């Protein structure tokens, strides 16, 4: 038959299911997803890197007046400073004094670090999901990869299956995303061509190997002093060379629900929220006949020691009496408890044990073994520790849940006085019976 | 403080640590010495203590309804002898015994 | 696991105490003490011969 199952999106718990094909044996199957990731859309907006100022040598215009032809360069800047006086070994470079001017000019550019070490401002919208899953299928720990969307079908080993779509469309990424060589940050970058000076976002290129870049470096050329023949220029602090401190943290440590974010490509594995429906389909070639399965009688279950922990804190012991020798599937029909055994081999009048667990204090419970109901109860204990390093499995529970003598207590204390209120109703009707016979 | 979801804690360049809560310190049991509410102290401490408080409230409302029936019962057992001027009702108050059964 | 108990201060009497963790089988434990040596604190006032 076709069987559709649903599993909550958590890694590290063997979820179980029962495929009930009437006229055939139950099929207790196991699924366990090992990794579930998101592939957000790739659209790089702009690379950004560390600039370098390109400063030509000064032009000492000796007692003439120089000017600069306004060449089109990114943050080209110029000034002709009058009254300059340079010094060398023979003091002044030239002879005259009055019209002694200095043509000064500089511009900015990329660096060689842009060839290798940069950041990418990036646009990423809604994503796909891909996962890998192990099924314990009849003594086979099979494992299949599939990109989960509801739209990819994969069949192996007489099992056809469609995984996805996810129920939660949540994604750890916003629109803006900046990547550096091993980390990501969900930060709104300023748009390309609109870079604020000083702060990160100024010096920009679309491709890593452009010959044109956009900049905003506020470059001012100040006045040189006497003899100090150099280029007195305003420094341009770029966001990269001090970017190291204001990172806060990467998204590895700011994420909700514990996603692990690995770059190249930027996958977000184990984004654990929501649930996924799976469709599995399987014909008769693994199905077992009802009458050819060994039916059982004399169902005698009991629990020697249950402890409602996160490990297998209950070992239930059950003695039975079968019909013949063969495999037999076992299944929990309520969600209070969970079992760790798919099927067991049974020969006849024999005994087995199982490793179950639950969350609450005291519960009665009916197991199915090969379409045979068996009820047994248990009273449990809490563990003495407080912290473990793995999530449990049964601990999804409700609030109206069965217990020990607690419900006998709540049946005690609601004894009622409404019967004696009805006795007061009887005294008022036996006094009103004089004239209470018209309306 | 490890939340009911669970804690992640990273220290240095080590691979991080993953912690989770469990059942409590559990100074508790189930008996005529109760120790029941301490079991309450792992299924949501300070949540559905509102349930046991409103449960105390509905039982005090039930006995308040018992006060209501008792005042209606005393008033409606005074109703057959409001001041019926015979001064002697033995088969009313001897059969009744609400208040002051010496008044014949 | 962790157990606290009280034995009476007698010498040469065997005693047993039940330890019971949950889950596993409980154990009974045998102990018996042999001496309770009182070591008071000393300080010399003087000697005499
Ligand atoms: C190493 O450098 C090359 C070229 O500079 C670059 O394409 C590549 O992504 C870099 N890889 C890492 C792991 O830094
Ligand atoms: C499948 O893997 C789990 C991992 O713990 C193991 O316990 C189980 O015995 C394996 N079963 C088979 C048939 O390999």
């Amino acid at each position: 038959y076709e069987h559709v199952t649903v599993i909550p999106n958590t890694v590290g718990v063997p979820y179980k299911t029962l495929v009930n094909r009437p006229g055939y044996s139950p099929m207790v199957l196991e699924m366990e997803l090992q990794s579930v990731t998101l592939e957000p859309t790739l659209s790089l907006d702009y690379i950004t890197c560390e600039y370098k100022t390109v400063i030509p040598s000064p032009y000492v215009k000796c007692c003439g007046t120089a000017e600069c032809k306004d060449k089109s360069l990114p943050d080209y800047s110029c000034k002709v400073f009058t009254g300059v006086y340079p010094f060398m070994w023979g003091g002044a470079y030239c002879f005259c004094d009055a019209e002694n001017t200095q043509l000064s000019e500089a511009h900015v550019e990329k660096s060689e670090s842009c060839k290798t070490e940069f950041a990418s401002a990036y646009r990423a919208h809604t994503a796909s999901a891909s996962a890998k899953l192990r099924v314990l299928y009849q003594g086979n720990n099979i494992t299949v990869a599939a990109y989960a969307n509801g739209d990819h079908a994969v069949t192996v080993k007489d099992a056809k299956f469609v995984v996805g779509p996810m129920s939660s469309a949540w994604t750890p990424f916003d629109n803006k995303i900046v990547v550096y060589k091993g980390d990501v940050y969900n930060m709104d970058y300023p748009p390309f061509g609109a870079g604020r000076p000083g702060q990160f976002g100024d010096i920009q290129s679309r491709t890593p190997e452009s010959k044109d870049v956009y900049a905003n470096t506020q470059l001012v050329l100040q006045r040189p002093a006497a003899g100090t023949v150099h280029v007195p220029y305003s420094q341009a602090p770029s966001g990269f060379k001090y970017w190291l401190k204001e990172r806060g943290a990467s998204l590895q440590h700011t994420a909700p629900f514990g996603c692990q974010i690995a770059t190249n490509p930027v996958r977000a594995v184990n984004c654990a929220v929501g649930n996924i429906p799976i469709s599995i389909d399987i014909p008769d070639a693994a199905f077992t006949r009802v009458v050819d399965a060994p039916s059982v009688t004399d169902m005698s279950c009991e629990v020697p020691a249950c402890t409602h922990s996160s490990d297998f804190g209950g070992v239930a012991i059950i003695k039975y009496t079968a019909s013949k020798k063969g495999k037999c599937a076992v299944h929990s029909m309520t969600n209070a408890v969970t079992i760790r055994e798919a099927d067991v081999e049974v020969e006849g009048n024999s005994q087995l044990q199982i490793s179950f667990s639950t969350a609450l204090a005291s519960a009665e419970f009916r197991v199915q073994v090969c379409s045979t109901q068996v009820h047994c109860a248990a009273a449990c204990h809490p563990p003495k520790d407080h912290i473990v390093n793995y999530p449990a499995s049964h601990t999804t529970l409700g609030v109206q849940d069965i217990s020990t003598t607690a419900m006998s207590w709540v049946q005690k204390i609601t004894g009622g006085v409404g019967l004696i209120v009805a006795v007061a109703a009887l005294i008022l009707i036996v006094v009103l019976c004089v004239s209470f016979s018209r309306h | 403080t490890v939340p009911t979801e669970g804690l992640e804690v990273t220290w240095g360049n080590n691979e991080p640590y993953k912690y989770w809560p469990q059942m409590s310190t559990n100074g508790t049991a189930h008996g005529h010495p109760h120790e029941i509410i301490l079991y309450y102290y792992e299924l949501y401490p300070t949540m559905t203590v509102v349930i046991v408080s409103v449960a105390s409230f509905v039982l005090l409302s039930m006995v308040g309804t018992a006060v209501g029936m008792c005042v209606c019962a005393r008033r409606r057992c005074i109703t057959p002898y409001e001041l019926t001027p015979g001064a002697t009702v033995p088969f009313l108050l001897s059969l009744l015994c609400c208040v002051r059964t010496t008044k014949a």
